[PDB]
């Protein structure tokens, strides 16, 4: 029966224009402050010196 | 400090470069798992259990 | 000269071509039918209105695929059941936001109403209504047979309420701003949008003003024939063209044009030029204060959103503008 | 102890001492003077001396 997409080809459509889509809004650059990022690679760093 | 704002930057680079390598990863991976083991399985699996 | 760029300005920048507007607006239509469809055989329990597509393309010139194409879906609420309360009345006291109140429930208790499902407390809430239709956006509504139908790719965005044509056959993409909201006035303007708050109470509501605001600068050059919208198409056009205006969009710029609107200058596009670094000038004086009150309500900071530096850097850069008038088109 | 000025009171008087200890010690140690440099992309440290900064 013609009607709104269900059964197969609406999974098709989870895995791609639901979760693929939702999956490329996330980040790429999300969260990351330069500045406290050079904070955590001080931390990273820790007690010592580095070079 | 400016230099190592501009290590930052190359980290940041490097972040979004194997990220996205990552994820693209993922958006092929989950998928599978879901037809695997839900939907292929039921496929099979619900006329024994009926 | 100012005057002669801002006048190609127009036709090179803020013309969008009328093949696409057209199409838009037809696509604004076929878009706006289908959900109607579609929401009668979702919703059947709701009484939703008929779609009305607007904005841009429609309130001014030929903006096209420039800025979203509005659609307002009618939430028809029982009159007397519910009741417009200012945000600030509330314990989640933001007086920019607004809320739908329940009320004679001696008569119609909750369940008698199809608008009682979003009821929470004693209150209509926004937020279960927008989590319900944008789901039916985001997956429900049947896309392949919309890009099928229209020939076409059709799909929901991934944020907010709004709609991407990724490409119409015929050369056009663009985007819709689905705004689900309450009929509110006979005026047929104000709307009471349904918001989404993340803080305080997300059951909140926006009071739209949009058509308000474009309807008193569409009445203030009927007043004298003059060119307020004009100036302001071309200030949107600039803000498009130029990336340090990013953070000005049409409403910052609306704000502005209708304080420059409320004025007896020379309105004609003769003094397009004079009017232009007179924007400028307001716009700039309002940054160098880091506030833009709202004409229709003061109280709304529009810059307050921005960094103060960053704000200060735009007057710098419209200040350039002012130097050198041309380097803005 | 109602106040939060108490913790610097000895006998009935507010304390510039105590004040200045924990101050001077937030300003030598507590404040992260490696956030600082990096934000305003430079060199800021406590001075040895007094309730001084030295850029």
């Amino acid at each position: 029966e013609t009607s709104e997409l269900c059964g197969g080809a609406r999974i098709c459509y989870i895995f791609h224009e639901t979760f693929g889509r939702t999956l490329e809004s996330v980040d790429p650059l999300g969260g990351l402050n330069t500045i406290d990022i050079l904070t955590a690679i001080r931390n990273a760093t820790g007690p010592r010196p580095a070079l | 400090s400016a230099r190592e704002q501009r290590d930052c930057e190359v980290i940041e680079r490097l972040i979004k470069s194997y990220f996205l390598i990552v994820r693209k990863n993922i958006q092929d991976s989950v998928p599978k798992a879901v037809m695997h083991f839900l939907v292929n399985h039921v496929k099979d699996t619900l006329q024994s259990e009926l | 000269t100012l005057q002669e760029r801002l006048l190609a300005f127009e036709r090179d920048r803020v013309t969008i071509p009328a093949a696409q507007v057209a199409l838009a607006k037809q696509l604004a239509g076929d878009i706006a039918l289908e959900l109607q469809a579609y929401f009668r055989s979702k919703f059947p329990e709701l009484p939703f209105g008929a779609f009305v597509p607007g904005g841009p393309l429609y309130d001014g010139l030929q903006a096209g695929a420039a800025d979203h194409v509005r659609l307002l879906v009618p939430l028809v609420l029982e009159p007397g059941l519910w009741s417009l309360v200012p945000g600030v009345d509330t314990v989640a006291r933001d007086p920019r936001c607004w809320a739908v109140r329940r009320t004679q429930l001696e008569f119609c208790p909750r369940g008698s109403s199809p608008w009682d499902r979003f009821l929470v407390g004693g209150y209509l809430s926004s937020r279960v209504l927008l989590e319900l239709l944008r789901k039916a956006l985001a997956a429900s509504v049947n896309w392949p047979a919309i890009g099928s139908l229209l020939g076409c790719l059709i799909r929901p965005s991934m944020a907010s309420e709004e709609l991407l044509l990724e490409v119409q056959h015929e050369r056009l993409e663009l985007t819709v701003a689905v705004l689900v909201a309450v009929p509110g006035v006979d005026a047929d303007d104000r709307l009471l949008l349904a918001w989404p708050l993340e803080g305080l109470a997300g059951n909140l509501w926006l009071q739209d003003l949009y058509p308000v605001e474009a309807a008193r600068l569409r009445a203030l050059d009927d007043h004298d024939a003059g060119t307020r919208r004009r100036l302001l198409l071309l200030l949107c056009a600039v803000c498009r063209g130029c990336s340090a205006l990013g953070q000005l969009g049409r409403g910052h710029l609306t704000q502005v044009v209708l304080r420059l609107g409320e004025d007896n200058v020379d309105w004609t596009e003769e003094a397009l030029g004079e009017r232009f670094l007179q924007a400028l000038e307001l716009l700039i004086g309002s940054l160098e204060q880091a506030s833009l009150p709202c004409h229709f309500n003061p109280s709304v900071n529009l810059f307050s959103s921005l960094r103060e530096e960053e704000i200060d850097d735009i007057g710098y850069a419209l200040y350039s503008g002012l130097q050198e008038p041309e380097g803005l088109l």
